[PDB]
């Protein structure tokens, strides 16, 4: 803190938003679930690339 | 009013806003994170709810609207009996037809299916 450098309160979030939901299916006693994942990025990263890095 | 210069092309004053509308900046924008919400609205059938309200704005009496829809639905079933009662419901077909008659576009009878079903025999199970 000197030389008159103004701080910038950056929020480091290349992923803007992320959500997951689950679908359940069944035929009798056999259960099976499916996972969905939604990803929003600010363009510095593709959603598929964010999935891999996570 | 009418002006032609040299080569016969008419030249004219294009009309422009030439004035400030503060409603232009803050109203032609968009929210970016409603994909999940939009997909659930279609899943639960809320789109037809808005369509029904749209049709009722053009109707003077909502009771004659109900009777007319039922009369049109009865005609569908007599015309093609076997196509209704399962994935295609006659009353849903009437409503989507009447929205399309206004010039807007809707899927037939609001019928949609799950594309992620893991084959035959599997029922999607609802999380209460």
């Amino acid at each position: 803190f000197e030389d008159r450098s103004y701080p910038i309160d950056a929020v480091f979030m290349p992923v803007q938003n992320a959500n997951h939901s689950i679908h359940s299916y069944g035929n009798g006693n056999e259960k099976q679930e499916i996972l969905f994942i939604e990803i929003w990025t600010n363009g510095s990263l593709t959603p598929k690339e964010a999935l891999h890095e996570a | 009013g009418i002006q032609r210069d040299d080569n016969g092309r008419r030249i004219w004053r294009r009309r422009t806003l030439t004035k400030k509308d503060d409603m232009l900046r803050y109203k032609l924008q968009r929210v970016p994170f409603v994909e999940e919400q939009v997909r659930k609205i279609k899943e639960v059938g809320k789109v037809m709810t808005m369509d029904i309200e749209r049709l009722l704005l053009s109707e003077d009496n909502r009771f004659e609207f109900v009777n007319s829809v039922a009369a049109e639905a009865t005609e569908y079933v007599e015309k093609n009996r076997d196509e209704y009662g399962g994935t295609k419901k006659a009353i849903f077909h009437v409503l989507s037809n009447r929205v399309n008659d206004l010039g807007f576009d809707r899927p037939e009878a609001y019928a949609e299916s799950d594309p992620y079903k893991p084959g035959p025999g599997y029922l999607k199970e609802y999380y209460t």
